[PDB]
């Protein structure tokens, strides 16, 4: 019988900074044991200041983006140029994949970018077209051992202060971009370790008010 | 049990003539060899009825092409009976063998198995009881034969072909296809088992 | 776990947040309730996206309505247009259990049950999902219709507490809200980390767990 | 990724060192590499506690057999006793191995599966990583094969495997079984996967994790007095 | 069978178990007692598949009656517990494994404290204030988690008990025909007869 | 269905200094129903610690299998088993019951009494033992536990900062994972003392 | 949904300094049977590119009518055609790309794994990936089937990462891909001694060869083998 | 056929005295002499060769036997019973202990082992 | 849904529909109608898939409705009763059938007679002195056949209804929550509000 | 692709060098041809591990046969073979060709299908390949064949096997079982595929 879904492997790690926002993503793409290709790139600028990756059966994940990328085109077309913001580009995803609820689109989906406010964002879908806004979100293969570690660093969970022994907690204080890509480089690190379709090579894109940047480490080959 | 052989004057088709319906013998007479034109003819093996449909569909495009921009190419039959089976995979169980006779082009052979590919050969062998004279045929084959050892080739071949395969059996028909004509041959179980 | 009540002070509509792929925890900060409008409520329990794109779906039939109408869409009309809609699709799997809550001045405080199988029931108390039983406990004892919004709100926050502790499937925090003759009001997140102990000491509750 | 390479005066064997539960990585520096007798080792591959036991058990009754014969072990004694006990279940002990030796008949170098089956070869590799590390041995071997050139192929089959094959990774070990002299088993031979340096410590201030109760555990037995 | 309940309190062991007894469309019983008295001071409620319940908890009183004989000496409810645990333990690696899942309760007349245990069929026991088998516990945990306190009174675990039986009326779909309770202290087994 | 996530559960082992930690959660369940909040995963046999993840009747089994066998040792041996021995002594154990297996994931953990050098080891539910130098894993939530432990872990930590580490790494792990939590104790050992510490954590 | 019928196996390929280079046997198998030994997989369009294909060879026929009528009607109203308007690899990728996926979309697949090999206008390598499932990726390597287990690894070797590439020669490329050839015969059941070679170069153009041989075949250390262990004769 | 000597052939005599065993005991008196002798650092065990014929090789029998790699033995009395009880020997400490343990056996357990392999041929049918 | 019974006596005509609303382990609500009326002197009880049950009813109800508007009158229940048939006999060929039993109980004013019809979701329809759906028939129709006289009044068709309501309490697994007793008679439909 | 054939001075044995695990060549240089005794040996198709077991266990009955009444016959041999094959052909997948050569009865061939049947033949033919050279086999066979004439029979057959069937390959092994000894012979690719 013939099966539509495959499984490319990767990993991808969205955290949403207060006046930046990243998403990474590993740059292996791979069948059962085998490598396809040590840089495959995963994350996009979709443009309007917005970046996704759609992790999972990389063909579905294409096609998502592709059309993404279309439907910011012809939102600029529709409504005089308009600028998509992150809220309504979450939405118009929701409904990509909810048209296809009955053959869906095998991906774990994670748009980035910031809001009207000039706030970081972070928005998280699943297959089907469920969608939240979160401060931290990794997603595909390894999102199981990278998301604790993120309660536990980013959000300061099970954590607190020294000498008041549980009474008061560990303050939530905001991290640079430099914190932040630290905590994506380990998380990576770690993830490639653990995980056999992790590896290779690491490529995060930083969004702010100046634009998109990018910026690639290399990873664990074997 | 089916072939079809290119050689010097043109092209010859042979087949068995048994059609089974599990191990009884439905038909012990059956004519394998089927016209879809004058000099272009093709071997059937598979089922019965989907190779029946597919040679009257075929022989009526080929009819209707003819009326329209005269004789056909043995390519063009081939491509016909290509574009049946390829499309229609799913539904089908036919495997064909297509042979044919042009002045231009001489004799020429293409083999249709079950995915609807289309291959261009020196001869072909198609039907459950060609495997067992896949060596026989590689070793014992040449180009540019003369008729009667290509009769020869046909009549060991399938001969061979009958004798191990049970689904195999009857008379050996053959239709020779040069500029002379069409010529009908038969051999029998007598004539062609103390080879 | 999920419920809604009637009660003298209106309705009150209380959540939890937890949202699971098998044993692993997605997610901690779900809404899974829907404000369709400044008086209506829905409550989200099965499948997430299909929850959410159909109601907020449903929001925007309501607001069609008021527009062609002129006047404020009933809580049975609101309801009986999503479970119309769901019933189309029925067989094709889709997976909802939600609660439409509303209050206006012919209905008063109404909640409507609303099944992905088509079912349709109005009632003064509904508790839905993997950790319904346990919120169903803590009601049926403590439920009057003489309750104080106050205690109302309470006994709600208490019924998502008890669930979140023994059901797997349920926690994070406690969503409350309430609704009136005037409107909805929401009445803050509460996570069960921060609420279990809280409430523990106070009530004296939940004994057999050592603190 | 198993291999063994068959040399002018002996034979080698390597392994890599990756264990995987699933997509998950269980041990990073697994030994794969294990001793039946003092100069029979064999490599193994496939369900790990088989591999494991399978050579525990024929190691043991090899060493009472050396015992008793007053004789040094022989590898096609290890082979045939191993094919017998994995033929007898059926493929069911899941132990692929590659068995190599050095005995008083000469250097020796098999592969077995199984279901029981067992081959000859000069160069042999076995696991998810064989396609790998066998193109690599298909390419470079060649008869009359030195000790340095041998270890070199051999752990080239073995990189093969770790790098291109996802169920293969980490280290490679190696060990050499050379004709008149001692078995040099060398763990780790290779190291090309460690660690780059974490960007952060997360070494936790004292007091962060919130206890509720302490006590002193009774290991010591009941005391005197 | 259905619902078994049970609740340790300051000075006894309560258990509850339902009085239905359905095989298929028909209640056939409402007045089973679904308990056996082990020994003076120790109490076993049962509930699983027909038949099993009954033989298993039969063959375990029986065993601890032998040892009393034997020993002129009652065991503890621990050491009763942990020979039931072992004997289901053993059970579920059986050609056919005992489908039977238990609340044993007692006063332990040495420590002076009541006792409650629960066993599932694999053998997995665990001392509790308040447990419960099947779909009982789903209904009535979340209201021991609320009112029960540790120095209660039998007459006040009653009353929380009668809680737990009105919620089950109220939300479960089968009528289990009420509940015949039991209490376990340090004068030994009694039945309130009404419930 | 599973047999290894009827019950849930946790474990993890570390190494520090001269010292060895061992964790795990208090939740036993039947499915999504939370059953129990104190049922500990955590035995020791002398100085020699065992975790054991999985189904929970076969937790409680093999604790009282390594009692039984660990006591006749003693008598034997006149002295008591050291880690690595009582190691091999869980492997044999298991790959026993090869084609009718505990659904267990055994996690050993302390200190060998003369060499003074700190021990973990780790097995599937079949025998094959994972002793690893940093950290060993078990359990439902052993996915969470591999990323927070990779992440965490940092070699040669005095007991009183491996505890900060391996407490928040079972507790963030547990905190992701359905099936774990309701509470959580962490053993730190070392040569001739041993501290057992309850944590707090959230309840659902 | 289908089943494959008659098949080809490995299509392997890497990039080099100046161009790219694909190649893959002669051979079209009909399950063990090897029916079918005069088969071309490499199907050139135009002068810069060739396209390589693996899998169903009546689907490949197909695919092989879909890039001829590709050009056909890209020369249409186009006096550019042989020129700046000219088939691009990427075009005729992509092209091919949307079919696979539309195909899997309708769950009717081209049973078929290819590999599109070219050099664009440019002169940069264009070296991708695509099947059934319409999943594609790109690398200095790639290989289908077989050749992903087996061919990847060697050619890996002599292109590890991108930088690798204008340090690798034609020659050296050539030679690495006909050793691979070779070790898919010693290891593929399913392959044949025959096959076919194209070398796409930005300045020598397309270089087509065909009924190429693997050769220098290690064979001799098969008479010392005897038995499966303890046989001596 | 079958074993049909199911009862103990050795048993007590109105003395209190287990024949069977005292007789044994004679059988090792007259036996070659062997000894022993434990020093700080190492321990010796020694016996004569008793050469039955010069024409006999008398390297090929070996009074003295390594059990494990670190436990060796020695004999007085019957050869053929001290042959076997060594294969027995060597096999129980891997089956009994080794193979459980991972570990070779301490000399009194493998001691302990030998000694109820002796007891058993001295109460068994 | 669960249990719906109907009795026709010689007046009037009697339905009783169970009150529960069981989803799985928890029953929702203990007091659901399961009915319609159709017209002023016809109504219909429902059981069978969820959902389903509603959706059919209230469609049935609309369409008449729809005829008593656009003609001014008021079918009669061998009318209606057909009308429901036909649907139900299209529905059970559909892609998606009906899962829906009914009971439709109505006085007919032209010929002063009431009438009872079963009609189950396969479009089988019988008029009876008496009827049930699902597995209430197997308790209550044993009573009916006993106590049943056609002459009987409404107060005796009551009583009889009451025994048959004793029996199904007492024998049947499932906790119903009562019964909902609605009368059809020459004055209209009405809602007994006590029993 | 297995065969082993009779001729004038005794009888030779031949085979390919293809081990497949499906597609995957997991040994291109097996050797097929296993000695059971000093001249007689057999040739091995199916599944590596059970027909490598019961050589085994065939070699050790003849051994002990030897022992104890002297060099066994060739149908002795056949028999021992039988005898495994026959009465564990529920868990076994061996097709086996015995041949051997006694001075008494000289060159013999049995085969030993699937089913553990015994056939005595002038040669036999097994393995997946076989299928394709049962013509040309069939015509290309003489009795009484001299030693080059049946060594030239055998590597055209094998090649004609190979070149066909994906699961044979490699090298052709031969063994010549005569009075003079045992002859080993190996047949590179490059030699018989240009036959
Ligand atoms: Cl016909
Ligand atoms: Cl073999
Ligand atoms: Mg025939
Ligand atoms: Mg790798
Ligand atoms: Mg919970
Ligand atoms: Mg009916």
């Amino acid at each position: 019988q013939f099966n539509p879904y495959g499984d490319n492997g990767g990993t991808i790690l969205g955290i949403a900074g207060e006046d930046f926002a990243v998403l990474a993503g590993d740059t292996r793409n791979i069948t059962d044991y085998s490598i396809n290709s040590r840089y495959e790139p995963k994350v996009f600028d979709c443009g309007d200041n917005i970046v996704m990756s759609a992790n999972g059966f990389a063909a579905d994940g294409d096609a998502l983006v592709k059309r993404f990328k279309n439907s910011v085109k012809w939102y600029h077309f529709d409504h005089n140029d308009k600028k998509l913001s992150i809220n309504s580009a979450a939405r118009n995803i929701q409904h990509l994949l909810y048209g296809k609820r009955f053959f869906p689109y095998y991906v774990h989906t994670i748009i980035a970018g910031l809001d009207e406010d000039g706030k970081g964002a972070v928005y998280s879908f699943d297959p089907v077209g469920s969608y939240e806004r979160e401060q931290c979100r990794a997603g595909g293969a390894a999102a199981s051992l990278i998301m604790p570690f993120l309660d536990n660093q980013v959000n300061f969970k099970n954590q607190y202060e020294p000498g008041t022994n549980g009474k008061v907690k560990k303050p939530l204080k905001y991290l640079s971009v430099e914190e932040v890509i630290k905590l994506v480089r380990d998380s990576f690190t770690s993830a490639t370790e653990r995980h056999i379709q992790v590896g290779d090579g690491l490529e995060i894109l930083i969004v702010t008010k100046d634009g998109v940047r990018k910026e690639f480490y290399e990873l664990k080959r074997d | 049990s089916i072939m079809a052989v290119t050689f010097k004057d043109g092209v010859i088709l042979g087949a068995d003539s048994r059609t089974t319906t599990g191990a009884y013998i439905a038909n012990r007479v059956t004519d394998k060899l089927t016209r879809v034109h004058d000099k272009i003819w093709c071997c059937r093996s598979g089922s019965a009825a989907d190779t029946q449909a597919i040679a009257d569909i075929v022989q009526y495009h080929l009819e209707l092409y003819t009326s329209q921009y005269g004789t056909p190419s043995t390519e063009t039959a081939a491509s016909v009976f290509k574009e049946l089976c390829y499309e229609n995979k799913d539904n089908l169980t036919a495997g064909i063998i297509v042979a044919g006779y042009d002045d231009k082009n001489k004799g020429e052979v293409y083999t249709i198995p079950l995915g609807g590919s289309v291959h261009k050969l020196p001869y072909a062998i198609a039907g459950s009881g060609s495997t067992f004279i896949y060596g026989y045929c590689d070793k014992n084959f040449r180009e540019n034969m003369s008729k009667e050892e290509t009769v020869d080739f046909i009549k060991h071949s399938l001969s061979q072909a009958i004798k191990w395969d049970g689904s195999s059996g009857g008379v050996i028909r053959m239709v020779v296809l040069t500029a002379a004509g069409v010529e009908r041959l038969i051999f029998y179980p007598d004539e062609y088992e103390q080879l | 776990t999920m419920l809604a009540f009637r009660f003298q002070g209106g309705i009150i509509v209380a959540v939890d947040s937890r949202a699971t792929a098998g044993n692993w925890v997605a997610s901690q900060t779900v809404k899974k309730v829907i404000e369709i409008n400044p008086f209506l409520l829905g409550t989200m329990a099965g499948g997430a996206a299909d929850c959410q794109f159909w109601e907020t779906w449903l929001g925007s039939q309501c607001r069609l309505h008021e527009l062609r109408e002129k006047e404020r869409i009933s809580v049975a009309a609101a309801s009986k247009i999503l479970s119309n809609l769901v019933y189309q699709y029925k067989g094709a799997g889709l997976s909802m259990g939600t609660m439409i809550c509303g209050y206006t001045r012919k209905e008063g405080p109404t909640i409507y049950y609303v099944d992905s199988d088509g079912t349709r029931l109005k009632g003064d108390i509904f508790c839905v999902g993997s950790g319904q039983t346990f919120a169903y406990g803590v009601l049926d004892s403590n439920y009057k219709w003489d309750l104080s919004v106050e205690d109302a709100l309470y006994l709600g926050k208490r019924s998502i507490l008890a669930a979140a502790h023994r059901d797997a499937y349920s926690g994070g925090s406690v969503n409350l809200y309430h609704v009136t003759e005037d409107g909805w009001i929401y009445h803050g997140n509460h996570d069960v980390g921060e609420l279990f102990w809280k409430v523990k000491e106070e009530e004296g509750s939940f004994n057999n767990v050592i603190g | 990724t198993i291999v063994g390479v068959k040399f002018n005066n002996g034979v080698v064997i390597a392994a890599d060192t990756r264990s995987t539960q699933g997509p998950i990585v269980a041990d990073k520096n697994c030994a794969k590499l294990h001793r039946i007798s003092p100069k029979i080792w064999c490599a193994g591959a496939g369900t790990a506690a088989d591999t494991e036991a399978v050579t525990q058990l024929i190691g043991s009754n090899i060493e009472l057999h050396s015992l008793y014969t007053s004789r040094e072990p022989r590898v096609v004694s290890a082979l045939q006793m191993l094919k017998q006990h994995l033929f007898k279940y059926q493929g069911h002990i899941g132990a692929y191995l590659i068995v190599a030796g050095v005995d008083p008949t000469g250097s020796h170098l098999f592969s077995i599966h199984a279901h029981g089956s067992t081959d000859v070869g000069y160069y042999l590799s076995l696991g998810s990583g064989s396609l790998a590390a066998m193109a690599v041995l298909e390419s470079h071997w060649k008869q009359d094969l030195t000790k340095e050139e041998a270890i070199k192929l051999a752990s080239d089959a073995i990189q093969a495997g770790i790098w291109n094959d996802l169920g293969s990774g980490s280290n490679v070990d190696v060990c050499v079984m050379e004709i008149g002299k001692d078995a040099e088993y060398l763990r780790n031979y290779l190291t090309p996967n460690v660690r780059e340096e974490k960007q952060k410590s997360y070494k936790f201030p004292r007091g962060t994790t919130a206890v509720l109760k302490e006590s002193i555990v009774n290991i010591c037995d009941i005391q005197e007095e | 069978m259905d619902i078994i309940l049970g609740i340790r309190v300051q000075d006894s062991v309560i258990l509850a178990s339902s009085k239905a007894v359905t095989r298929g469309i028909s209640v056939l019983k409402d007045s089973d007692d679904k308990t056996r008295q082990l020994s003076p001071h120790t109490l076993m409620s049962f509930a699983g598949e027909a038949g099993d319940t009954v033989q298993f908890a039969e063959y375990i009183q029986a065993n601890i009656q032998l040892y009393s004989i034997r020993e002129d000496y009652e065991l503890s409810p621990q050491a009763v517990s942990s020979f039931v645990r072992q004997e289901l333990a053993k059970s579920i690696r059986s050609r056919r494994p005992y489908q039977v899942n238990v609340l044993i309760g007692g006063y332990d007349k040495k420590k002076n404290k009541p006792e409650l245990y629960q066993i599932d069929y694999l053998g997995t026991k665990v001392e509790l204030p308040y447990g419960a088998h099947g779909y009982s516990g789903f209904y009535t945990f979340s209201l021991l988690d609320h009112h029960y306190r540790p120095d209660m009174t039998t007459e006040e675990g009653l009353d929380l008990l009668k809680l737990c039986v009105q919620e089950l009326e109220k939300r479960m779909p089968m009528d289990f025909k009420g509940v015949i309770v039991k209490i376990v202290d340090k004068d030994g087994i009694r039945q309130v007869d009404d419930f | 269905s599973d047999p290894s996530s009827i019950n849930g559960g946790i474990v993890v082992a570390m190494t520090g200094k001269d010292c060895v930690a061992i964790a795990c959660d208090l939740r036993l369940g039947s499915q999504s129903l939370g059953v129990s909040n104190k049922f500990e995963k955590i035995f020791h046999y002398g100085h020699v610690f065992l975790g054991i993840t999985g189904l929970a009747t076969d937790v409680t089994t093999l604790n009282e299998m390594f009692r039984y066998k660990t006591n006749l040792y003693k008598l034997k041996e006149e002295r008591a088993i050291e880690p690595e021995t009582f190691t091999q002594l869980v492997s044999s154990s298991l790959y026993e019951r090869r084609f009718g297996p505990y659904f267990v994931g055994p996690v050993v953990a302390g200190i060998n009494s003369k060499s003074g050098k700190p021990f973990i080891a780790g097995f599937d539910l079949i025998g094959c033992i994972d002793e690893a130098k940093d950290f060993i894993v078990s359990g439902t939530a052993s996915d969470q536990l591999f990323g927070m432990c990779e992440s965490l872990y940092e070699p040669n930590l005095e007991p009183e900062d491996l505890f900060e580490t391996i407490s928040q790494a079972l507790l963030n792990a547990a905190d992701r994972d359905a099936l774990s939590g309701w509470g959580a104790v962490v053993y730190i050992i070392k040569k001739d003392e041993v501290v057992k510490r309850y944590l707090k954590m959230r309840q659902d | 949904t289908q089943q494959p019928i008659v098949t080809g196996t490995s299509v392997i390929s890497m990039k080099y300094d100046n161009g790219v280079i694909i190649a893959a046997d002669n051979l079209g198998s009909y399950g063990s049977l090897l029916r079918f030994n005069g088969v071309e997989r490499l199907i050139p369009v135009g002068d810069n590119t060739v396209v390589g294909i693996s899998g169903d060879i009546s689907d490949m026929q197909h695919i092989e009518r879909l890039l001829k009528d590709l050009v056909t009607e890209n020369a249409y109203d186009n006096p550019l055609a042989d020129a700046e308007e000219a088939l691009e690899p990427s075009y005729i990728f992509e092209y091919l790309a949307t079919v696979m996926y539309q195909r899997r979309s309708k769950m009717n697949p081209l049973w078929n794994a290819i590999i599109v090999a070219g050099v664009q206008s440019n002169g940069d390598q264009f070296l991708r990936y695509v099947n059934l499932l319409g999943v594609t990726y790109s690398s200095p390597t790639l290989a289908t089937g077989f050749g992903a287990h087996m061919a990847n690894p060697l050619l890996r070797k002599v292109v590890d990462r991108e930088s690798d590439i204008p340090k690798t020669t034609v020659q050296v490329a050539e030679e690495a891909i006909v050793n691979a050839m070779r070790v898919l015969y010693y290891r593929d059941a399913r392959s044949s001694r025959n096959f076919s070679l194209a070398i796409i170069d930005k300045n020598t153009g397309l270089t087509f060869k065909k009924n190429l041989q693997v050769e220098n075949m290690k064979w001799d250390f098969a008479k010392d083998i005897k038995g499966y262990g303890t046989q001596k004769i | 056929m079958t074993d049909r000597y199911s009862f103990s052939l050795t048993t007590f005599s109105p003395s209190g005295k287990l024949g069977q065993i005292d007789y044994a005991l004679t059988a090792v008196k007259q036996g070659v002499t062997s000894l022993g002798i434990k020093a700080t650092n190492g321990v010796v065990i020694a016996t004569e060769k008793k050469s039955s014929s010069p024409l006999a090789m008398s390297e090929t029998l070996s009074k003295v036997s390594l059990l494990t790699p670190d436990i060796g033995a020695v004999y007085s009395g019957m050869g053929p019973d001290y042959r076997v009880l060594v294969d027995k020997s060597r096999k129980v400490a891997h089956t009994s202990y080794k193979r459980i343990y991972g570990e070779y056996p301490p000399t009194k357990l493998l001691v302990s082992e030998v000694a109820k392999i002796m007891q058993e041929a001295t109460q068994s049918g």
